[PDB]
């Protein structure tokens, strides 16, 4: 319209865009690198997540005191910056090895096929750093300085955020896959490190204009060691609390549909019933359930929502449960019913606590809190690593779902908690 | 429910003192209390939001400080606008509760009250009722008590005492009982006594009439 | 400028019904929650609900539950409070506050507050008052004083001398008796005035008009 296309709520839509393909991109690139290299995603996979994991895990307190104490236009130039120009150095890595692979030049141990995995792997915990500080950043407080006073316009807009998360997770991995088949996955790799640098300068002038366009975003209100406990026990004091850890025990879970792809995924070709459909409904579900958020969020308010969109997952995971049982092939048609079907409450579950915790927490803190909502979201998913491995095997999965499971309900009732503390003990 | 507990009803200060005001909740609230000052006839504002930050555009002398379970607000070199009613709220939960307050008090020396007894009026008394005032005025600290002895008959019942506010130009008080017997209960009786037991002196002020008077 | 402008001074029989308004001015009431606080005479802040305008929820407190009903109108802007079965205990002043989020850290604006009486009384006063002065030896200060008793259900503003008093005029504040009021004002200076030329005290309740003066003569 013209009108619409110069909004700042447009020109954030935009800048999410471009930043999520780039990072969706360089992660399947980096996904079809090792491959030139361990074969497994057990061992190799399931210890890059712990790496980057840890890293977060760590420094989320420190990065989003970061994100207080400074500015806004210099944090967010600040992260896009180092995060495209290490992945750029990360990409630059990645040709001059999947170019030349498996020359052993020297015979220290400074040899060629591990300093290159553990290069690629400190590069690319760099890039996602820098990456979590700028979700922290724009997601976090733009979204809410953007949005104004409009509890149903912010509704709106994280609803479209996750969308967009949604069909670029579909999207990306398929145009990078036909570049890297169609001439092959060097040029593949140089053309995403290429893109990542213009889509640095554009994203820059995006951000720029954005912050130009609502004048409410110039306007602020052992120490490592010390400010990673004056941001865990803030994040404690907080009376939103409970929600944030209802959320983050949904992350401890095997049962992700991106997770059963590796394990127990076998016996189903591909393009038939797997990455074509399989893959395509996940996506589905995925916007089916933002679009019930926004929606139930009016009929029955932002506390409700999340009671509904909890025992729908509860209920759809009812249907991974019979399956390792099945009493009265089958059970991989259930299995894949539940991981699908129960994504509709678990993306709008996500949305609740997103907006509660937007609105709830003082802008002061508004960077701590989301970071040490973040180290609360891996210390959760690395211990879904740790579990994968010391318990790998195909016989040991009839039990990865009921503790997969019970972590969703252990979610569910400390949100269950939450609700019956804020609106009525004996009112629902 | 959470019970924000404020022990001092009545803090007594003067200008350029450090005032602490303390707050206790009945559970682990975190630091959610919120901090609000109320004058006279008036709406309670802001000063001071989870328990150490100070509401844009409150004086820089009002500090807040405390966390879990004991709470402070703290004024730094009190001035004269700050004479008020203070109380903490705690969002930790709902039901909100407010604490009950902490009134604020200029501090005097030491005074005694100037009691004056007044025997019943002749409109009153042709009115069914008879009522005997006694002011006590121009007292040191707020607390007194009075004494309605008629023949020497301490009458717990039918009394109204009455306080002002401490006067702005000396920082005082007064206060006022009144009696309210029948006509047929003034007449059975002979004497009329108010005494002032207040801190001042031991030897209390007592003011007395004589129905023979 | 944001404002919050209630409806004021009701006076209920007991066991009726009443509505309080509570209108915005600044900002939309669609954005926050609106809360009823009470504050009874010489009592703490109490917390009676709030109403989320939007989708017109509304939460009470439990001792609150019965007989209260928190509505709002976005279309007006505006927010209201119905009060059923009135008792004696529920005279109070009404506040209506703004607060953002569920777990707001405070209420940021607040409303003028609305006093409301449940009685059932009206009446004009009765102003009996005399100086006394016998037996004594040494004059204090004549001390003289007022006592208007009885009023019906209105605010005196019992004043001496005309403006011709002093900074003696100590006005004690009135309170409740049967169901009527009574209040009291002294005033001692000028201890030659006393017995001579004086002054005297003037009494006007304006819910009844009853504008009377009364100079109080000697014992
Ligand atoms: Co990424
Ligand atoms: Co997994």
């Amino acid at each position: 319209l013209a009108n619409y296309l110069t909004s700042a709520k447009f020109l954030l839509y935009l800048g999410h865009s471009l930043s999520t393909w780039g990072d969706r991109m360089w992660h399947f690139a980096v996904s079809v690198f090792l491959v030139e290299l361990y074969g497994n995603s057990l061992l190799l996979t399931a210890v890059y997540g712990l790496v980057v994991a840890g890293s977060v895990l760590v420094l989320g307190a420190i990065i989003g005191d970061w994100v207080d104490k400074n500015a806004r236009l210099k944090v967010a130039q600040t992260s896009l910056v180092i995060q495209n120009v290490s992945v750029i150095l990360c990409g630059i890595i990645l040709m001059m090895v999947f170019l030349h692979k498996d020359e052993l030049l020297t015979m220290y141990h400074g040899w060629v096929l591990t300093s290159c995995y553990i290069l690629i792997i400190t590069i690319a915990n760099i890039a996602n750093l820098a990456s979590t500080a700028t979700a922290i950043t724009i997601q976090r407080d733009w979204i809410v300085v953007v949005a104004g006073e409009d509890r149903s316009k912010l509704a709106n807009m994280n609803a479209t955020v996750r969308r967009i998360d949604q069909l670029t997770n579909i999207l990306a991995p398929m145009a990078v896959g036909q570049i890297m088949t169609y001439g092959s996955p060097v040029i593949g790799c140089g053309f995403i490190s290429g893109w990542n640098l213009v889509s640095m300068c554009v994203e820059y002038f995006l951000l720029w204009k954005v912050y130009q366009k609502t004048p409410a975003l110039a306007v602020k209100a052992a120490e490592p060691f010390r400010t990673f406990r004056d941001g865990w026990v803030s994040y404690y004091n907080q009376p939103i609390f409970l929600a944030g850890m209802g959320l983050a025990f949904l992350y401890m879970t095997v049962l992700g549909f991106d997770c059963i792809t590796t394990g127990y995924a076998y016996t189903q070709g591909l393009s038939g019933s797997v990455l074509s459909i399989l893959m395509g409904a996940s996506a589905i579900t995925g916007i089916m359930g933002t679009v019930a958020f926004t929606w139930l969020r009016r009929k029955c308010g932002l506390v409700r929502t999340g009671l509904i969109s909890g025992w729908a997952q509860i209920s759809c995971l009812i249907l991974c449960v019979i399956s390792v049982f099945m009493p009265g092939i089958i059970s991989v048609s259930l299995l894949f019913a539940g991981v699908i079907a129960a994504r509709i409450g678990l993306w709008s579950f996500d949305l609740t606590v997103t907006q509660l915790l937007q609105e709830n927490v003082i802008e002061s803190e508004r960077g701590i809190i989301n970071g040490v909502q973040n180290s609360m979201n891996y210390l959760l998913d690395l211990l879904h690593f740790i579990m994968v491995i010391l318990a790998p095997n195909p016989e040991a999965f009839g039990l990865l779902v009921l503790i997969s499971v019970s972590f969703v309900v252990m979610g569910h009732i400390m949100y269950f908690r939450f609700a019956q503390k804020t609106l009525g003990n004996q009112l629902f | 429910d959470i019970v924000m507990t404020q022990s001092q009803k009545f803090m007594s200060t003067s200008v350029g003192d450090r005032v602490s005001i303390t707050c206790k909740a009945s559970q682990n609230v975190g630091t959610a209390v919120a901090w609000y000052q109320k004058k006279p006839g008036q709406s309670p504002k802001l000063l001071i939001y989870s328990a150490s930050n100070r509401y844009s555009g409150v004086p820089d002398r009002f500090t807040g400080s405390g966390s879990g379970t004991d709470f402070t607000l703290t004024i730094s070199n009190m001035q004269s606008e700050d004479l008020a009613d203070y109380f903490c709220q705690q969002y930790g939960s709902y039901p909100l509760t407010f604490g009950s307050g902490t009134k604020l008090e200029i501090k005097e020396a030491e005074a005694a009250p100037t009691v004056s007894i007044f025997p019943p009026s002749s409109e009153q008394l042709t009115s069914g009722g008879a009522s005997v005032v006694c002011f006590l005025n121009n007292f040191y600290p707020k607390d007194i008590n009075v004494k309605w002895k008629i023949d020497g008959s301490e009458r717990q019942n039918g009394v109204l005492n009455s306080w002002t506010d401490q006067d702005s130009k000396d920082s005082t008080y007064s206060m006022s009982s009144t009696l309210t017997l029948t006509k047929d209960e003034y007449e059975r009786h002979n004497s009329y006594t108010c005494e002032a037991t207040h801190k001042t002196s031991t030897s209390p002020i007592v003011k007395s009439f004589n129905r023979n008077e | 400028e944001v404002q919050l402008q209630q409806s004021g001074a009701e006076l209920v029989r007991p066991g009726a019904l009443v509505k309080l308004s509570c209108k915005a001015s600044g900002f939309n009431i669609k954005d926050y929650y609106m809360h009823w606080v009470k504050e009874r005479p010489e009592q703490g802040l109490e917390w009676i609900g709030w109403i989320d305008p939007e989708n017109g929820n509304t939460i009470y407190d439990p001792k609150f539950q019965g007989k209260a009903s928190i509505t709002a109108d976005t279309s007006s802007n505006t927010a209201y409070l119905q009060l059923s079965s009135l008792t004696s205990e529920d005279t109070a002043v009404y506040y209506c506050a703004r607060k953002r989020g569920y777990y707001g850290p405070y209420f940021d604006y607040w409303g003028q507050g609305t006093t409301l009486t449940v009685s059932s009384k009206t009446t004009a006063p009765s102003v009996y008052p005399l100086a006394p002065v016998c037996g004594d030896t040494t004059g204090s200060s004549v001390t003289l004083g007022c006592l208007v008793k009885g009023y019906f259900p209105e605010p005196v503003t019992l004043t001496w001398n005309s403006g011709s008093l002093s900074s003696g005029v100590h006005t004690f504040p009135a309170v409740l008796q049967s169901g009527l009021y009574t209040l009291s004002s002294s005033v001692t200076v000028t201890s030659s005035t006393w017995p001579s030329q004086s002054i005297t005290c003037n009494v006007a309740h304006p819910a009844s008009s009853t504008k009377v003066d009364k100079k109080i003569e000697p014992a």
